[PDB]
């Protein structure tokens, strides 16, 4: 009980949840984004990332930087659609 | 011409022996009581009406454009796409784009701009589905103020009916082209 | 609502307070992030892009003595590429980076609420005093900067398509 | 007190015969341990899967989509031949369908197997609805059995069901 208080970064809120969905403070900068916005973002990111990955699957010795960058949207789309589900069940 | 009892809505029943689904609303413009396969039960009628109006507008444009292309083609397009009609013109423009003629990027420009409008309007569909003020199809684009007040009833029903007719007509046009190779005018 | 896009709801973040706010955010990019940060970015881009557009036109018209020998027939991005080797672009980068470190301090102040976005207290000739004037000149700055972003994009991409600078292009087409 | 299915054994306590497709058949007593509603939903889903599977095990032997004409009449060989992209699209379609089932199971209460899919409104008449519920359960059971048999027959003979019947190689030669 004598332990020193644990320092945490500024603006650290309580994110623990036993509800159906987290509190939308889990989504940070995107907490105020709409669920429809997240859905469209996830679909667009999935399509673009899949296309840019297919444009690089037989990787050459000089891959396109824009295709490399866009391929990171397929992993991004997963988080986007998770956020979409979170934001649909939190009222938005 | 809302004519809720004559041309749309209320007891209007396309199929006398089978009643319409409970989900289908009578208040929607163009309600003849037609939904035998119960699509309205499966999907939100707001989404279906947005889709119907978008399809009707695209098909009306496509039919009018097929007629216009068959009767007239702008000065110079013949140089870039030879003689091409209907979907042949689409394929020809894409072909020339691949061939490297900079003049043949019409379809790419069309896609860019139409997709820009669709991307910026998608939130409108989401807001409509989320119980927003917007009706399924109204984009508030009435510059000339043609449909204002009394006309709205007939204008909306006319839009839907002409759009359905154009949906059928453009399909007929495209398939007649695929078989005969002619245009909407050549066939007739 | 949304006067700009009449078929979309007014953006939640945008209340119409800021200059040049026509409720334009169809994709909802103001919901993500802080609107002060986005306004600082917008004014940075506005000023940079309008300087860039005026510079493109002015380089097309006039060039300083002895630059023709260094750059040859290069225009626009070709001038960039040519003078990176010479070292001009490096010196510009050094000095702009100095100014931008201090602008980093300014942005950190803005996010804390101390500084209004885009306000560096740069008014030598003293144009903006009549609070009315500054209120007009702010709207004019935003509008001209937006027009200039679009204009510089058009100039650079016209150079890409044709290889001609803005006014040289406009003369012949 | 006594099971209908097994007249010489006592009726399972949870299976009182009220639920559709109940004849008191539970010799190993799954209903006592596991949640009966979950079991009913699982049975209905398996029956639907196997009804479609049994139909599609034989349909390609009668007609094929023009795109997949080359693919073998053997359903397993056709599965191998389809390729990742088409299988990925089928998987996405199935997962989109199963999102609704996920919602109805974990975040909703409803009649087992009720996902709201009744576009043709064939279930409004209560008597026809009862017959259709029992018919769905029983056709699903028969399809489960038949499709398991079909999968094993295709494994053995390396041919389609109709082809196996026509060639009359009903009997095995050993393990593959
Ligand atoms: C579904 C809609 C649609 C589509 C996909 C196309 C596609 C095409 N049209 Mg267009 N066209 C359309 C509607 C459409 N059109 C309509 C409604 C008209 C009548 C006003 C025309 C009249 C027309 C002509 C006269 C010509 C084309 C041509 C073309 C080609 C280049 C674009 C162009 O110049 O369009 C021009 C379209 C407009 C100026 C109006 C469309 C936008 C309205 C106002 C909204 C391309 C194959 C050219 C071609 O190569 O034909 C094969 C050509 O010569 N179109
Ligand atoms: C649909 C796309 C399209 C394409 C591929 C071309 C292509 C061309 N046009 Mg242009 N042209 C277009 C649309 C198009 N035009 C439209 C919409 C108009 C009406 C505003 C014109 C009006 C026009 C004129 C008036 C002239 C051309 C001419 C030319 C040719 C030079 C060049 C091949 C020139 C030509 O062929 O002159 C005989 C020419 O003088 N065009
Ligand atoms: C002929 C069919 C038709 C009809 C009856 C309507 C009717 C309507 N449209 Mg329009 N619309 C049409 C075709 C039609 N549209 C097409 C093809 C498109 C695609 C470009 C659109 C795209 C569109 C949008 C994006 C919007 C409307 C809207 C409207 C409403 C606004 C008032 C108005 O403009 O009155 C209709 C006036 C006319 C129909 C006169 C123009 C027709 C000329 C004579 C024919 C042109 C032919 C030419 C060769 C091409 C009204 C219900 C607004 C609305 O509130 O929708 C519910 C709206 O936001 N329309
Ligand atoms: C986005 C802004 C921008 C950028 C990145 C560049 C970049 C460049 N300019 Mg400059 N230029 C700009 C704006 C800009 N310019 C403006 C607004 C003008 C009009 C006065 C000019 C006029 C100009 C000329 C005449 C020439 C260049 C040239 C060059 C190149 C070498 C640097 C040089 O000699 O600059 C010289 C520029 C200046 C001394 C004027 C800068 C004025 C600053 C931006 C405004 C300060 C306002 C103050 C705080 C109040 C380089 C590619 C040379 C070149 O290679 O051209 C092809 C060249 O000869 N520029
Ligand atoms: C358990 C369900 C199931 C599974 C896993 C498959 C799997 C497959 N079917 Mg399909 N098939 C099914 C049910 C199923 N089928 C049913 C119910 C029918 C009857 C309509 C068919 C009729 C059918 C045909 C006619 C063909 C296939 C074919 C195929 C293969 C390629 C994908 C395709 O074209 O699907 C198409 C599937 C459908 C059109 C129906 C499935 C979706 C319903 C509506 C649910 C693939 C191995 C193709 C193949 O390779 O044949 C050699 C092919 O030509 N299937
Ligand atoms: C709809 C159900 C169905 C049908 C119509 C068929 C049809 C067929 N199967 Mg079978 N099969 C089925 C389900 C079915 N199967 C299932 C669910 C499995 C397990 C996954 C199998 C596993 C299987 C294998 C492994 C093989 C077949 C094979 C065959 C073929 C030859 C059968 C044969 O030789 O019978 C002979 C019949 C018997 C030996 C009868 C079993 C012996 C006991 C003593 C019978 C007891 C009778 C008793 C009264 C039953 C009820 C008692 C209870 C009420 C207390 C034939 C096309 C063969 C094949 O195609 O080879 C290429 C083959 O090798 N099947
Ligand atoms: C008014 C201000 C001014 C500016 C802002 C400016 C900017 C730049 C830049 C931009 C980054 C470059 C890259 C550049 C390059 C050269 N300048 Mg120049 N210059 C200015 C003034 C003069 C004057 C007065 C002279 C001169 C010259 C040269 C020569 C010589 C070439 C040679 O002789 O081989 C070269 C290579 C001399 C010359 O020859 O001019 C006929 C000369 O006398 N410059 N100069
Ligand atoms: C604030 C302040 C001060 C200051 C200051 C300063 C230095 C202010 C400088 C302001 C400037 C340089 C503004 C420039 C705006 C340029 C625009 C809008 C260009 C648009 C181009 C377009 C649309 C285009 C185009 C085109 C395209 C795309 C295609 C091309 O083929 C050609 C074409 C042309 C047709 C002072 C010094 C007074 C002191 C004061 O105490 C504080
Ligand atoms: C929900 C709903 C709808 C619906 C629907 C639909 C589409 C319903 C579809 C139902 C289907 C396709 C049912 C298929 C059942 C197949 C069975 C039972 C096969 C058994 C095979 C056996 C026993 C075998 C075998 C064999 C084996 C194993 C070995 C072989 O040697 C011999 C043999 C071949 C005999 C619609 C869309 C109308 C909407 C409406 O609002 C309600
Ligand atoms: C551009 C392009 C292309 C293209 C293309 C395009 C644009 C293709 C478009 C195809 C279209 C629009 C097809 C429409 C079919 C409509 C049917 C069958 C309606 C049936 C209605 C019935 C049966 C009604 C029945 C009845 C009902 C329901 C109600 C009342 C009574 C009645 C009305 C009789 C390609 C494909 C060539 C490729 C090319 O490389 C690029
Ligand atoms: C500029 C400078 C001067 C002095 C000091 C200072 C630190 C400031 C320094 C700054 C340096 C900076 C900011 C460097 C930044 C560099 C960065 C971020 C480099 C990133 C490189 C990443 C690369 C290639 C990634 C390529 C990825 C590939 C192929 C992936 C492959 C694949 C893809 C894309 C899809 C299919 C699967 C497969 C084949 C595996
Ligand atoms: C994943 C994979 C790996 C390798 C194979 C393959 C490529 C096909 C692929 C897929 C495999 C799949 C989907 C396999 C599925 C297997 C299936 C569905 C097997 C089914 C087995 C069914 C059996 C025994 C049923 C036995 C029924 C019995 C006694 C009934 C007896 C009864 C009678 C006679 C009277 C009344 C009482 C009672 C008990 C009902």
């Amino acid at each position: 009980a004598g332990y020193s208080p644990v320092p945490s970064p500024d603006n650290t809120k309580e994110t623990y949840w036993e509800t159906k969905a987290p509190s939308s403070q889990v989504l940070g900068i995107g907490k105020d984004v709409s669920s429809g916005n997240y859905i469209v973002a996830s679909v667009v990111a999935a399509v673009v990332g899949a296309a840019c990955t297919g444009q690089c699957i037989p990787l050459t010795v000089s891959p396109n930087p824009v295709f490399i960058l866009g391929s990171f949207l397929l992993p991004y789309s997963w988080a986007l659609h998770v956020a979409a589900w979170i934001q649909r069940n939190n009222g938005k | 011409l809302w004519e809720d009892g004559k041309v749309q809505g209320k007891g209007l029943k396309a199929i006398p022996f089978s009643d319409p689904p409970e989900s289908l609303p009578s208040d929607m413009v163009g309600y003849v009581g037609f939904d035998p396969l119960g699509f309205s039960t499966l999907f939100d009628i707001k989404f279906l009406r947005e889709a119907e109006l978008k399809h009707g507008r695209a098909a009306m444009l496509a039919a009018a454009g097929a007629i216009a292309q068959d009767i007239f083609t702008f000065p110079g397009v013949t140089s870039v796409i030879g003689d091409a009609k209907m979907t042949g013109a689409h394929d020809a423009f894409l072909k020339a784009a691949a061939d490297g003629n900079p003049k043949a990027n019409a379809m790419s420009q069309l896609f860019v701009w139409i997709g820009f409008f669709e991307l910026v309007s998608m939130p409108a569909l989401f807001e409509t589905l989320n119980g927003g003020e917007r009706a399924p199809g109204d984009f508030y684009f009435d510059p000339l103020g043609l449909g204002k007040g009394s006309g709205r009833a007939r204008m909306e029903l006319a839009e839907i009916k002409n759009g359905r007719l154009a949906m059928i007509g453009i399909g007929g046009m495209v398939h007649h082209y695929l078989l005969t190779g002619k245009g909407p005018i050549g066939t007739i | 609502m949304s006067p700009s896009v009449p078929f979309l709801k007014r953006p939640v973040a945008l209340d119409g307070s800021m200059v040049g706010d026509v409720g334009f955010d169809p994709l909802g990019l103001s919901s993500v992030g802080d609107i002060k940060f986005l306004r600082e970015a917008e004014l940075k881009h506005c000023r940079l892009a309008m300087l860039a557009a005026a510079g493109s036109m002015a380089q097309d018209l006039y060039t300083f003595p002895g630059v023709d020998k260094v750059i040859g027939d290069a225009k626009m991005t070709a001038v960039h590429d040519k003078l990176v080797s010479q070292g001009a672009m490096g010196q510009l980068l050094v000095w702009i980076g100095f100014a931008e470190v201090f602008a980093t301090m300014a942005l950190f102040e803005t996010l804390d609420g101390k500084r209004a976005p885009g306000d560096f207290k740069f008014d030598p000739l003293g144009f903006g005093k009549n609070p009315e004037a500054l209120k007009r000149y702010q709207l004019a700055e935003i509008k001209n900067g937006r027009l200039a972003m679009l204009g510089f994009g058009g100039m650079v991409h016209g150079y890409f398509v044709t290889g001609k600078g803005p006014l040289e292009l406009l003369t012949n087409f | 007190e006594m099971s209908k299915a097994i007249p010489f054994a006592e009726r399972p306590a949870k299976l009182d015969g009220k639920i559709p497709g109940d004849v008191g058949f539970d010799p190993l007593g799954f209903s006592d341990y596991y949640d009966l509603k979950y079991l009913r939903e699982a049975e209905i889903k398996h029956g639907r899967i196997c009804m479609l599977g049994a139909l599609g095990w034989l349909f390609p032997e009668f007609a094929k989509l023009p795109q997949f004409a080359s693919l073998s009449t053997n359903p397993l060989k056709a599965a191998t031949e389809l390729g990742p992209a088409g299988w990925a699209q089928i998987f996405i379609f199935v997962g989109a369908l199963e999102s609704f089932s996920y919602e109805k199971i974990y975040y909703g209460d409803s009649a087992p197997g009720d996902l709201g899919f009744d576009p043709l409104r064939l279930g409004k008449n209560p008597v026809s609805r009862a017959h259709y519920e029992v018919a769905e359960i029983k056709n699903g059971r028969l399809a489960m059995i038949g499709l398991g048999g079909m999968i094993h027959h295709s494994l053995l003979t390396k041919q389609g069901a109709i082809e196996q019947i026509m060639s009359q190689n009903f009997y095995p030669s050993g393990f593959p």
